[PDB]
């Protein structure tokens, strides 16, 4: 068992989140610094996010050790994932929800049915707090429990593009992101992000409380913003490049507006409808924890 | 101190693989963790229980 520090698991160097950039392992914050936003005439106002459902989907009798982190990260940032709600192994997180369950969530991002040797795993209390919320990804497809997949993106914009005044206001102009760019920059970004061990982030996010939580929320704001960025590019209506005197600025229109697009494109990862419903759910839960 | 003498210790995987299930079926509390702030009397209580 991995001990959880007074800070999160994210304080451990083992769980550093870092996109590749200019040939180096850049922190998400030093990528987001490259970003710049042109305003447009449209306005985003953030509606209250509906409380996530009480229901925890059944962890069906599964003999296998589900690879959950891979399923989640590929469902959110995966270049090729589709029909993510067909298998429905996300429900498996609710095996971890129970008090004194035999099941362990390994650092590998796998949900072992029982504790097993030479596989380090997160502290079960932490995982229980984490599962009590994120098992609800397992009902992202069921019609009764689906998240709104349009309004939620406003929050995304505010949490990404939004200046501190726009965030305090709860309302920002719809923006148009841009940054100096290398070829395939968003594909490479998203793949650097799929490799992130985000269960560390989500687990500290659900387990930590008090100042120790708030100290986490500032420290990892940029990380959450990078995840939000990859999703944003996934749902952006269009993603052009601009020549700018022997330099190129990648430009996505628009931050905070889900275009509901599903036809694939070379520039960025694409959501099938299932990935849209899933991502909407994920945002519902995660933003719910993020604002409390 | 002689080679048999000293402070005995073992890896957790050895613990899990062998002694732990025997602790389970013998109906005893799971032996206490030692924070290092722990009293020797507490260790005595655990070895007792």
């Amino acid at each position: 068992m991995l001990q959880q520090p007074t800070g999160g698991y994210t304080t451990l160097e083992q769980f550093a989140f870092t996109i590749r950039n200019d040939g180096t392992n850049a922190t998400p914050t030093q990528f987001l610094q490259l970003l710049s936003y042109e305003a447009t005439e449209n306005e985003l106002v953030k509606k209250t996010i509906p409380t996530p459902e009480t229901h925890l989907p059944s962890a069906r009798n599964v003999p296998g050790n589900v690879y959950i982190e891979d399923a989640i990260t590929q469902a959110l940032f995966g270049i090729s994932a589709q029909n993510v709600n067909a298998h429905g192994y996300f429900s498996r997180l609710s095996a971890l929800a129970l008090p004194n369950t035999s099941a362990r969530l390994g650092l590998d991002g796998v949900i072992y049915n029982s504790e097993t040797i030479n596989i380090p795993f997160y502290d079960p209390a932490a995982v229980a707090n984490f599962a009590a919320t994120y098992a609800k990804l397992g009902n992202a497809s069921t019609p009764r429990y689906r998240a709104d997949m349009i309004d939620i993106y406003a929050h995304v914009g505010l949490e990404l593009a939004g200046t501190d005044a726009e965030r305090a206001a709860g309302v920002m102009p719809v923006k148009r992101a841009k940054f100096d760019s290398w070829e395939g920059s968003l594909i490479s970004l998203s793949r650097d992000v799929v490799n992130w061990k985000i269960l560390a982030f989500l687990i500290d996010l659900c387990s930590l409380e008090g100042e120790a939580l708030r100290a986490f929320k500032t420290r990892n704001r940029d990380v959450f913003r990078m995840m939000l960025f990859i999703m944003s590019t996934a749902v952006a209506a269009n993603v052009v490049n601009r020549k700018v005197t022997k330099r190129v600025d990648r430009v996505l229109e628009y931050i905070g507006v889900n275009s509901m697009r599903t036809a694939g494109r070379t520039a960025t990862i694409t959501y099938d409808l299932s990935r849209h419903e899933f991502a909407a759910k994920f945002l519902q839960l995660t933003f719910t924890r993020w604002n409390a | 101190d002689d080679l048999d003498e000293g402070i005995r210790m073992t890896t957790y995987d050895q613990y899990l693989s062998h002694i732990r299930e025997r602790l389970h079926i013998t109906n005893v509390p799971d032996p206490i963790y030692i924070t290092g702030a722990s009293t020797p009397d507490q260790i005595a209580a655990s070895v007792q229980a």
